[PDB]
């Protein structure tokens, strides 16, 4: 349901 | 020092749609 | 939030979303109290009855948000946690007494039109504002009903309830570290926090200095928006000695 967040944060 | 003052409201002297309900409850 | 409305843009700039890294999901509400400190409920991080025990690396904090699910490019800021601090006397076994935690960010968040800290009350602000009938504001991206999910941040204004009425609404032992809020069945107005709003702020606008103060933390309720029931909030001022101790150290 959540839009993907930038990879740098993961 | 600047806590609890919103840039889009208090800082511009603009009120949100329901803050008056809160003030009216403060007797 | 049950029976609330859509927040206006920048209405709650201290609003923080506690976000699970994997699977990517909303965990709880929280609030920004400085450029490097976030306040939430201890049960959002530690709850053994549900096998909940998060470490710093399992979580992210999302600040400046309005839309629940969308990545708000150039508006929101996503922060990593340096350390979690839970109240040492947090009572998860019985009634969520001292339901409070602090999270220190790895890097300071830059303030903007959408990101700004809320004040914490001192003794005088708490004595002046924490009175039965006085209304506070609760915000969050939690469930719209006890038994969907909002597109944007929800807001509801609710009155503080008399301590005997809070106690008489439940079989749970209510402590001095809690207060309850919401409308009585006879008041003809509704509203409450719900699953997903926990950890979020209960705020009041001081009429003395026109600043917003976080008086409560969304803690628990028997269901959501049930007639004769109320929402229970962690009394922020009563736990300020612990808040100050944590921020003074580390
Ligand atoms: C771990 N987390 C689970 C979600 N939770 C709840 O209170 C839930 C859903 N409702 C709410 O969160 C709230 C409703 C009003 C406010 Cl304020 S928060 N309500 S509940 O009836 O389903 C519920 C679930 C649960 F796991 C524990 C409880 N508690 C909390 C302390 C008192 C004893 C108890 O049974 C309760 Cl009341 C807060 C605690
Ligand atoms: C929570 O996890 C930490 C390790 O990350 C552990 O030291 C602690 O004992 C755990 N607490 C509970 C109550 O499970
Ligand atoms: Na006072
Ligand atoms: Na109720």
């Amino acid at each position: 349901d959540f839009e993907e967040i930038p990879e740098e944060y993961l | 020092a600047d806590c609890g003052l919103r840039p889009l409201f208090e800082k511009k002297s603009l009120e949100d749609k329901t803050e008056r309900e809160l003030l009216e409850s403060y007797i | 939030i049950v029976e609330g409305s859509d927040a206006e843009i920048g209405m709650s700039p201290w609003q923080v979303m506690l976000f699970r890294k994997s699977p990517q999901e909303l965990l709880c509400g929280a609030s920004l109290i400085s450029d490097r400190w976030v306040l939430t409920a201890a049960h959002c991080l530690l709850y053994p009855p549900w096998d909940k025990n998060f470490t710093e690396n399992d979580l992210l904090v999302r600040i400046g948000k309005h839309s629940r699910t969308r990545y708000e490019r150039n508006i929101e800021k996503i922060s990593m946690l340096e350390k979690i601090y839970i109240h040492p006397r947090y009572n998860w076994r019985e009634n969520l007494d001292r339901d409070i935690a602090l999270m220190k960010l790895k890097k300071p968040v830059a303030f903007s039109d959408y990101i700004h800290p809320v004040c914490l009350p001192d003794r005088e602000t708490a004595a002046s504002l924490l009175q039965a009938g006085y209304k506070g504001r609760v915000t969050g991206w939690g469930n719209l009903k006890e038994t969907g999910q909002p597109s944007v941040l929800q807001v509801v204004n609710l009155p503080i309830v008399e301590r005997p009425v809070c106690k008489d609404s439940t079989r749970i032992r209510i402590t001095d570290n809690m207060f309850c809020a919401g409308y009585k069945p006879d008041e003809g107005k509704r509203g409450d926090a719900c699953e997903g709003d926990s950890g979020g702020p209960f705020v009041m606008k001081s009429p003395f200095n026109n600043r917003w103060y976080q008086m409560g933390i969304v803690s628990w309720g028997e269901g959501c928006d049930r007639d004769g029931k109320y929402g229970f909030y962690t009394h922020v001022f009563r736990l300020k000695k612990w808040i100050q101790k944590v921020i003074d150290q580390f």
